[PDB]
């Protein structure tokens, strides 16, 4: 029933040699020609047996998701978008699932090419990503001149060929609408998502996004057994999702760890700071940036899992570890994570370019203590406002962490309010 | 004569009793300049949070 302690059959295991001849030697690309000749039905339907949860920072599921893009009959091309491009700060899975073993992601696309339909695949990557792009597009170059994507793909009739493009140091890549119009030539602003969602138009074609960690498990639950993903981790949540441990830590490590695993032995398994819920005061982040703090008192008892995180009201979507140190300010650091939502946010709704730019300026006077006790209530209604009414979801991304420091908190604020009211007048 | 001593037994002798509350009666107790600057108080509104126009 437990999470079992690191698993000793992961999905992910190049990190010490792998280049493009060691892909074939660890095992990669061995049931490609077998799975690329079963049909679309075959395909998308082991997907949705084994039930594999949206590994980016949505919390939606995979199994319904790829069901739309399917295309009965449809006059403009299908595409493929894999939205590779880093994420919300603490999450280093782009670094990582790129740079080290690049023929895991790019066996996805060929996966998906025969699942989903695509005549032509495209792989985003983020522009601070230089290093990472230059390994990713010579696995690419290897790919190609082998023969095994474009024109014959493993001896079927689907040629599709996988294309590198380099963005520019945007956030605003994180939506699927915002991933789709920054490769479509406008600027990086998403969208509208109600009226065409990613299976009506992107790139003026019916296209879906999708992360790099889940395009990952597509080969993972193709060429071994569908059980295995499923079986590990919880009834709900299923699949290992890399989680980082960064913050204040000792050892800050990302590690392979099985779904529906407890916060207080994620700690150990990875060596933390001061401990792993006793000597330091806890205010660890379930969730890279998006999600709100997690309190000293509810850490423990809490497990990481992509369901059971968000009715302990702590929704993790992006998968890392964000740990806080007893000696390290807690209204300092998530001031500078606000303060990274204003330089981040589009400019396209109201709430969030005239709200999350306000929200920072009234919580840089939270760090100083030049507010009025009653502040703090109000603020918590104004994040309300923001949360439900944008585009996309950094609107809502930058109002569950500050509704965090609402909940369980508060003696700290006023404590930080009162001393430096009195010192000043 | 305009003496005050004199003139104050004939008014109380005719008819009621005065003395007090003089027809001018403008002499103590008439602040001008009215106060020091003060501060006017703010009603159930002004104070954040829970201030909707929803409830109102
Ligand atoms: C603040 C925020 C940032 C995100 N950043 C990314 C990102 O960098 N890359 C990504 O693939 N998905 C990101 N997502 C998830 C998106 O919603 C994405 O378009 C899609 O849902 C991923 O689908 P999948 O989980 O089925 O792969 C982000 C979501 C949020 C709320
Ligand atoms: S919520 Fe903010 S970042 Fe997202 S589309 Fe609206 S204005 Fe742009």
């Amino acid at each position: 029933s437990l999470k079992d302690e690191d698993r000793i059959f992961t999905n992910l295991y190049g990190r010490h040699d792998w280049r493009l001849k060691g892909a074939q030697s660890r095992g990669d690309w061995y049931k490609t020609k077998e799975i690329l000749l079963k049909g679309p039905d075959w395909i998308l339907g082991e997907v949705k047996t084994s039930g594999l949860r949206g590994r980016g920072g949505a919390g939606f599921p995979t199994g319904l998701k790829w069901s739309f893009m399917n295309k009965p009959s449809d006059g403009r091309p299908k595409y493929l978008v894999v939205n590779a491009d880093e994420g919300e700060p603490g999450t280093c899975k782009d670094r990582e699932i790129i740079r080290h073993d690049p023929h895991k992601l790019v066996e996805g696309c060929l996966v998906g090419g025969r699942a989903m339909g695509a005549r032509a695949a495209y792989i985003y990557i983020r522009g601070e990503f230089y290093n990472e792009a230059s390994n990713l597009q010579v696995a690419i170059r290897e790919a190609y001149e082998a023969g095994l994507i474009g024109k014959n793909a493993c001896g079927s009739g689907y040629d599709f060929d996988v294309f590198v493009v380099r963005g520019a140091g945007a956030y605003i890549c994180g939506e699927e609408t915002a991933l789709i119009e920054s490769i479509e030539g406008k600027q990086g602003k998403p969208r509208l998502k109600p009226p065409f969602p990613a299976d009506v138009g992107v790139f003026g074609c019916p296209t879906t996004v999708a992360n790099v960690e889940t395009v990952a498990v597509s080969p993972t639950i193709c060429r071994r057994g569908g059980a295995w993903f499923a079986s590990f981790g919880r009834e709900r949540n299923s699949g290992t999702k890399l989680f980082n441990i960064s913050g204040h830590v000792n050892n800050p490590c990302t590690v392979e760890e099985e779904m529906s695993v407890p916060l207080k032995e994620l700690i150990e398994k990875h060596a933390g700071g001061v401990t792993g819920g006793w000597d330091n005061l806890l205010a660890v982040i379930p969730g890279g940036s998006s999600t709100p703090l997690i309190p000293k008192s509810v850490c423990e008892t809490v497990l990481m899992d992509f369901d059971a995180l968000i009715q302990a009201q702590t929704g993790l979507g992006t998968a890392a570890v964000i740990v806080m140190d007893r000696s390290t300010d807690i209204v300092k650091a998530i001031a500078r994570l606000i303060e990274f939502y204003k330089h981040e946010s589009c400019g396209q709704c109201t709430p969030c370019r005239e709200g999350v730019d306000w929200m920072n300026k009234v919580m840089a006077r939270f760090v100083r203590g030049d507010a009025r006790p009653a502040e703090i209530d109000s603020l918590w209604e104004i994040s309300k406002q923001i949360e439900g009414h944008t585009i996309c979801a950094l609107g809502d991304g930058a109002a569950w962490p500050v509704q965090g420091l609402i909940r369980h908190f508060r003696p700290e604020l006023e404590e930080r309010m009162q001393q430096f009211a009195q010192q000043h007048q | 004569a305009s003496a005050t001593r004199f003139i104050q037994w004939l008014r109380n002798w005719a008819s009621g009793r005065d003395l007090q509350a003089k027809l001018q009666l403008r002499y103590q107790e008439i602040s001008k300049r009215t106060q020091p600057p003060p501060k006017l108080p703010v009603g159930p509104s002004h104070k954040l949070s829970n201030n909707y126009y929803c409830t109102r």
